[PDB]
RNA sequence: CCCAUGAACGAGGAAUUCCCAGUAAGUGCGGGUCAUAAGCUUGCGUUGAUUAAGUCCCUGCCCUUUGUACACACCGCCCGU
RNA sequence: CGCAAGACGGACCAGAGCGAAAGCAUUUGCCAAGAAUGUUUUCAUUAAUCAAGAACGAAAGUCGGAGGUUCGAAGACGAUCAGAUACCGUCGUAGUUCCGACCAUAAACGAUGCCGACCGGCGAUGCGGCGGCGUUAUUCCCAUGACCCGCCGGGCAGCUUCCGGGAAACCAAAGUCUUUGGGUUCCGGGGGGAGUAUGGUUGCAAAGCUGAAACUUAAAGGAAUUGACGGAAGGGCACCACC
């Protein structure tokens, strides 16, 4: 039986393609397939901004941030929690979660 | 020891901080990066391998950095955080915060933060195979 | 055995004269036995210095790269290297739903200065688009791309180093390009990215005098 | 046993008799 | 640095492994106008005074 | 925990709708009430179908209740729901009107309306919501 | 019952039990068993606290979604030499 | 700070585009192609599907050259384990790269032949054309670009629906089927033996295509429902849990 429409992956009208690299495991799964996430995160942590701050030179120097695309096969996905399964018809929603 | 400055104003040298997941290297060089001040890893604080890459290392390593450097006469630091790299993982590893936080409670003065770390256009193979790491 | 640290001599780096702080920081190396020269180890050295610290009040992700070639009295003699921009800038405009523009031109300038400069550009979304994407067709982004070419080895090509850092400071390129660019397709995030130095002519002490105030 | 497999070992004896009749 | 005292305004949840520690929010005895979530260890309840040793580290929200 | 049971709170109502007129808000009364016009075999719950009754009174002080339905306060509730103001708030004297409606009217025979203005159209067509 | 004799034991390793108020724990007393008999058990008073007003971290146990080739139901089913 | 050698074209990159399918992503130039749209051009049935016969055809593999960065079957070790000829780690051959000849196989998948007609809605999206206030490049001129509101046509799709189907999952085709006939190609007939033996044919080889029988067996199988279980994810509870 099919569990998916789309198979699990958004290729529509073409054949092939190009492999990406797990960024955990290091897998070849195909980009349309593999799971992906843009994380934007602060250099320093709020715990070490104070200390930054303090110990600065400039005035409103405003810290770096980080900016990581990071690339998940479905089991990495899974196993890390960053994509969760769900029931037969919760699976239809596309809505990205709030967060 | 070391330049002749005013109170006022504060001499510069950057700090490579290298985040792997093995270990973490705070790496005090000049400005122009061709003379080095103080180098000094977490394997040179920590003896036992599992804490080679641990905060605790890190902060050990960079308060001895941050002292080194102190009593060599520069009290302002340029910061450039490293990771690995390359086709390998972009995300520095847990000792960078925990580096930074002790060179700033050491009594170093922050200059201006930066992240270099190597992104290849298009890399060569990734060492795991097709399938990947299966541990 | 006995720290190399007491046998090393230090020195002061001075910025040109198109940069208002000239004074960017010191530089410590080995004293002179021999062979050896303080001087000689002292010259190929290239510093980054954020434009921030070069200017007063200027943007501070633009960074320039200065090359030091001469050093008389504890004191470093640098000229222009090259230019680039920080890394959270670049990441920062790179989004998902618009076309990026990139070109480059190996162009030299009167002073024989052979240069290579990457322009990047980003399509804009309109005050009422609907629409979510923004993408120029492939026409328009090889028109975009011909115009930034061109823009580049006009204002590169008629000028000499000193003028060609001073139109880099403010970045005037990137707003003439977005100027130009208009009618093709509206451009947002239009900067020269990279300058990097291809070829220099021979080593002259009068036009570095010059250039260092 | 997977297919695959199956598959394989009845190449392997195929092998085998082909190189045996010779 | 000093030690200063700050007034617990609101308790805001439970936190820890087992449940024991109290996330609070404490406003400071002198300034009364600079606030911070920090965890207190022990039956805490309205309008009690905690002195803090360190007093510049936050809580982590819930 | 005083959470009560089904058994209490469906005796409460049916004690309520019943005999709305005989209660009212104290529980001493309230619970005589209840063991004159009911049969609970035990005190407690006689205690506690008083005491959720002196509840339910207190709720139905303020407004309505989903539970009870009382005959003869409805009558009442409609009388209150009688409101009706002194000029109708559909009698204006100048009403608003857009071009397009207007030539509707006019489409209608009802062209010679007088009450009507034609105010201005919009100029921008941005109605929707943008996608993204 | 008496008189003698006078051992280990100086607070107990890994590891574990039971407990939220007249409670734990000290302390006796009754019932049963009982010709003779309580270091047991079942009840009773008497003296009377520390700490907590929380959480799923451990241990379970419930759900809910999900997978199954199980349905004697994972102590299942099942593959090859 | 430089030099070199090979590989690869990140982010932009989408349920977006192109190609008959495999497949296709740095700039620029050249070369020949191509669908759709536009059309009061032209021919005038020239068409649809296809035994035979042809072109192309991922990766791996085979002969020659060139090159060999990274990765890496095999192999040599180090760990883990009761054992590990594995999972993890170190090195590392063939290969991975280019050119020229073979190979013609994939879960080569939409597990859904191609052509044509009819049968519900809705919002988007890519290309082309047709309209329309009003904003932008401009500062003034028509422009033509960028938006905005519609329409038409060909596409990749999506949501919805008591169209109707179906064992059902589901499908706007998998509908217009006992109210059974629009045209046409391939192909299946309980499960194994078996895609095996044999013969033929292609190939340097590995192998490809064609392809049985004896014998054995009452089931094998598909969807869906309840339980039970899980080394899956979430909650909740208890001093026979914890704090
Ligand atoms: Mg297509
Ligand atoms: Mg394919
Ligand atoms: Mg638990
Ligand atoms: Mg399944
Ligand atoms: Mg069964
Ligand atoms: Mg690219
Ligand atoms: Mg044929
Ligand atoms: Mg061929
Ligand atoms: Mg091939
Ligand atoms: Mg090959
Ligand atoms: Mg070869
Ligand atoms: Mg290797
Ligand atoms: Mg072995
Ligand atoms: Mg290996
Ligand atoms: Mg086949
Ligand atoms: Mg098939
Ligand atoms: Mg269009
Ligand atoms: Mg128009
Ligand atoms: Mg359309
Ligand atoms: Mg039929
Ligand atoms: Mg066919
Ligand atoms: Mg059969
Ligand atoms: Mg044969
Ligand atoms: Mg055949
Ligand atoms: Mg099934
Ligand atoms: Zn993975």
């Amino acid at each position: 039986t099919k569990k998916r429409r789309n198979n699990g992956r958004a290729k529509k009208g073409r054949g092939h393609v190009q492999p990406i690299r797990c960024t955990n495991c290091a897998r070849c799964v195909p980009k349309d397939k593999a799971i992906k996430k843009f994380v934007i995160r602060n250099i320093v942590e709020a715990a070490a901004v104070r200390d930054i701050s303090e110990a600065s030179v400039f005035d409103a120097y405003v810290l770096p941030k980080l900016y990581v695309k990071l690339h998940y096969c479905v089991s990495c996905v899974i196993h890390s929690k960053v994509v969760r399964n769900r029931s037969r018809e919760a699976r239809k929603d596309r809505t990205p979660p709030p967060r | 020891l070391g330049p002749q400055v005013a109170e006022g104003e504060n001499v510069f040298g950057v700090c490579h901080i290298f985040a792997s997941f093995n270990d973490t290297f705070v790496h005090v060089t000049d400005l122009s990066g061709k003379e080095t001040i103080c180098r000094v890893t977490g394997g040179m604080k920590v003896k036992a391998d599992r804490d080679e890459s641990s905060p605790y290392a890190a902060m050990l390593a960079a308060q001895d950095v941050a002292q080194r450097c102190k009593e060599l006469g520069i009290t302002a630091l340029h910061i450039k955080l490293r990771a690995t790299g390359g086709n390998r993982t972009k995300t520095p590893g847990p000792g960078a915060q925990s580096a930074l936080r002790a060179l700033a409670r050491s009594g170093m003065k922050i200059g201006r933060i930066e992240d270099v770390t190597p992104i290849p256009s298009d890399s060569t193979r990734r060492k795991g195979g097709r399938r990947g790491r299966r541990l | 055995v006995v720290d190399p640290f007491s046998k090393k001599d230090w020195y002061d780096v001075k910025a040109p004269a198109m940069f208002n702080i000239r004074n960017i920081g010191k530089t410590l190396v080995t004293r002179t036995q021999g062979t050896k020269i303080a001087s000689d180890g002292l010259k190929g050295r290239v510093f980054e210095v954020s434009l921030a610290d070069l200017q007063n009040d200027e943007v501070a992700f633009r960074k320039f790269k200065l090359i030091t070639e001469d050093v008389q009295g504890k004191n470093c003699l640098t000229n222009f290297h090259g230019m680039d921009l920080t890394r959270d800038k670049m990441c920062s405009m790179v989004k998902k739903w618009q076309t990026m523009i990139e070109a480059h031109v190996d162009v030299k300038t009167t002073d024989g200065y052979l240069l290579r400069l990457f322009c990047v550009g980003f399509t804009k979304k309109r005050n009422n688009q609907i629409r979510k994407t923004s993408y120029a067709q492939h026409q328009q982004v090889r028109q975009i791309r011909k115009k930034m070419m061109e823009i580049m080895t006009r204002e590169v090509q008629t000028n000499d180093l000193k003028e060609v850092v001073n139109k880099l400071i403010p970045d005037s390129i990137g707003k003439d390009i977005e100027k130009a660019c208009q009618s093709i397709y509206p451009l947002h995030d239009v900067f020269v990215r990279k300058v990097k130095m291809l070829k220099k002519p021979k080593f002259e002490l009068g036009k570095l005098m010059e250039l260092h105030g | 046993m997977r297919a695959k497999w199956r598959k394989k070992r009845m190449r392997r004896l195929k092998r085998k008799r082909r190189k045996m009749r010779q | 640095q000093p030690i200063k005292l700050a007034r617990v305004t609101k308790v805001l949840g439970r936190t820890g492994s087992q449940g024991q520690c109290t996330q609070v929010r404490v406003e400071f005895m002198d300034d009364t106008s600079r606030s911070i979530i920090r965890n207190v260890k022990g039956p805490v309840r309205e309008g009690d005074v905690l002195t803090l040793l360190e007093s510049e580290r936050e809580a982590r929200r819930l | 925990g005083r959470v009560r049971t089904k058994t209490v709170k469906k005796a409460a109502r049916v004690i309520i709708e019943k005999y709305y007129t005989r209660l009212g808000n104290d529980f001493h009364t309230n619970k005589r009430v209840c063991e004159e016009i009911a049969i609970i075999p035990s005190k407690k719950l006689r205690n506690k179908i008083a005491g959720y009754v002196t509840h339910l009174m207190k709720r139905i002080q303020r407004g309505p209740v989903r539970g009870i339905s009382i005959k003869l306060q409805e009558e009442e509730r409609e009388r209150r729901d009688n409101y009706v103001p002194e000029v109708s708030a559909l009698d204006q004297e100048i009403i608003e009107v857009d071009p397009d409606t207007k030539e509707m009217l006019k489409l209608l025979d009802f062209g010679s309306l007088s009450n009507l203005q034609v105010t201005q159209p919009t100029v921008g067509m941005n109605f929707k919501t943008p996608r993204g």
